[PDB]
């Protein structure tokens, strides 16, 4: 007897019978069906009041929704999202054009205390980049592990920008779990890109570069020298260039026999340029520039003639 | 700009300093905002000229909520300049938005608004403020931003964001008044029209979508 | 009409502590809500938002089973001068501030609802309308009182 059965369900939610009657009544006026009446009673579990429902289901109505977001409005509260982020999360959503799937990664990320400008926002990155559902569930992941949502979209970037599997997220995640910085968790995401990529290449010469790249990184303790060396290390597995590989040989063999950072910085900062650039004049001055840096021996004259290099290239 | 408003600002803490009266404090920031404002219409005719000019306007005003806080000003002169430094600023967004085109500036403006609210309100509870203000500067401040929303806004994605700046806006004022302990009365008064600035903001919204 | 399933959820409702005549208020409503749904008349719909709206907004249990009564009579019947009637009832009880005004109106427009003489149907929507033309609360008291005395 399904009217009944709704009002069973408010009773076992504890309603009060003057507001058990404001539900039905809103029931009555918006044509409520008993799972729409489940989740108000499901959002009066959540402590919500009948004119807070009222209102929420009237917007809910107000707004055409599917009934799969109107139930996971009753996630959302359980969740303990706030009145007004429930809301916004569901007009979100719908503008969105996403899946019931990603409102559910909300309520996730809602139990993570994300705030639905942060989960918008993500979403807004996860839709900007192309991104689906499971990478997605893993962001969630992420936010599991307290990871912050600026760490989370630089991670996501970085992780479309190397072509990553959602399940490569989740491995992202796991080192999230073990506490490790979102910088090292990128290192070791460009790390294992460059090494299955170093696989795919058969070259002795790239996987030589990419070995001394991973000792580098391996000996060092610096986040941008890092990142330099196994961006070099990922732009070296996929180069094609004899001229871009000696580049990236002659800065490795200034870099790792050299004791100050200045010129490890600027020396990986020219060969990752000259990697990413296009021109042969701009890879000869840079092969003339490290040539120049092998020729002198004042640390003053190595920086100057990468900086004009650098200068050139950037 | 910059070196004006740095003296008028300079101005203001120099006064402050001088112990002159809440109302002297007031009527001087008032003047100040004016002219603030005159010479931000003015000046100002790019981007980050704007984004500046929020950036001092907002800077000034809460150098001047902060006056009045530490001498202990009754409420009522903290809410009128409060009032008035939303206005002015609302007017300079208003001119703003006719010289920006840029998303992400428009964005971060209005995000910037939102910091302000957030700022100046959370200022007013520290200052002991009672709920029966609380729930005024609140309203008061939703409005505001709904009126920048409904002057700046032109597609989906940035309706978004102005509505969660409005919610979040929404969800810090009421765990203010959570913290002093309003009623239950208060809160769904609040609430209510919290979710019916949302509702208006969604009126909008069916424009872009 | 309702069937043990029924029972058993009101059963659910003694389970949850509700006392018997608001039990019985939700049956009557929740049977008047399940009715107006399967008739499509907005009519009815709007008489039984009315009647849920008042007897959420009021708390005496003999205007809420005269309201709740009356709006399963409403869900139960299709002549426009019943409805016209019960509108008017619920107008009035909308407009006015007494319980017992309130009471005599609902009670006047159950007396049209359950029996089906045209002159008592025209006596009550007369009654009434002196009711929703006078101002006097003692005017509307006794105008209802007479129809209902003609009437039960």
């Amino acid at each position: 007897c399904d009217a009944i059965q709704a009002a069973a369900a408010l009773g076992e939610a504890g309603i009060s019978s003057n507001e058990i009657l404001e539900l039905l009544a809103a029931a009555a006026e918006l044509g409520l069906d008993p799972d729409a009446i489940q989740a108000a009673a499901q959002l009066g579990e959540a402590g919500i009041s009948s004119e807070e429902i009222k209102e929420l289901l009237r917007a809910a109505h107000e707004l055409g929704l599917d009934p799969d977001a109107i139930a996971a409005a009753a996630d959302l509260g359980q969740a303990g999202v706030s009145p007004v982020e429930i809301l916004a999360l569901l007009i979100a959503a719908s503008v969105l054009g996403l899946d019931p799937d990603a409102i559910q990664a909300a309520a996730a990320l809602g139990e993570a205390g994300i705030s639905a400008e942060e989960i918008i926002e993500l979403l807004t990155a996860a839709r900007d980049l192309g991104l689906d559902p499971d990478a997605i569930q893993a962001a969630a992941q992420l936010g599991e592990a307290g990871i912050s949502s600026e760490e989370i979209k630089e991670l996501l970037r970085a992780a479309h920008e190397l072509g990553l599997d959602p399940d490569c997220i989740a491995a992202a995640a796991d080192l999230g779990q073990a506490g490790i910085s979102s910088s090292e968790i990128t290192a070791l995401l460009l790390a294992a890109a460059a090494i299955e990529l170093a696989k795919r290449a058969d070259d002795k010469d790239v996987r030589e570069i990419v070995r001394d790249a991973l000792e580098l990184a391996s000996r060092s303790t610096n986040d941008e020298v890092i990142r330099l060396a196994l961006e070099a290390a990922v732009l070296a597995a996929r180069s094609t260039d004899s001229d871009v590989l000696e580049i990236v040989k002659d800065a490795l063999e200034l870099a790792k026999q050299s004791t100050n950072e200045e010129v490890i910085k600027l020396a990986l900062k020219a060969a990752v340029l000259a990697a990413k650039s296009t021109d042969e004049e701009v890879l000869e001055e840079v092969k003339e520039a490290l040539r120049r840096a092998k020729e002198s021996t004042d640390e003053e004259e190595i920086k100057e003639e990468l900086r004009k290099a650098v200068e050139e290239a950037e | 700009y910059k070196i004006v408003a740095a003296a008028a600002e300079f101005l203001l803490k120099i006064l402050a300093e001088g112990g002159a009266t809440p109302e002297q404090l007031e009527r001087v920031t008032e003047h100040a905002l004016e002219v603030l404002k005159e010479v931000a219409k003015e000046l100002a005719d790019s981007p980050e000229s704007v984004r500046e000019a929020v950036r001092l306007i907002s800077k000034l005003t809460q150098e001047g909520l902060k006056q009045l806080k530490e001498i202990g000003a009754p409420p009522e002169q903290i809410e009128r300049v409060a009032e008035h430094g939303l206005e002015v600023l609302k007017e300079i967004a208003k001119y703003g938005s006719k010289l920006t085109d840029s998303p992400e500036l428009k964005r971060e403006l209005y995000r910037i608004i939102s910091e302000t609210a957030k700022e100046l309100l959370k200022i007013l509870a520290e200052g002991g403020a009672t709920p029966e203000q609380l729930e005024r500067v609140t309203k008061h401040a939703l409005e505001v931003l709904k009126e920048v929303a409904k002057e700046l806004a032109d597609s989906p994605e940035s309706g978004l964001a102005a509505l969660a700046a409005i919610a979040s806006l929404a969800k810090l004022g009421l765990e203010q008044l959570k913290e002093i302990g309003a009623p239950p009365e208060q809160q769904r008064r609040v609430t209510k029209a919290g979710i019916e600035a949302v509702r208006e903001i969604y009126r909008y919204g069916r424009k872009l979508y």
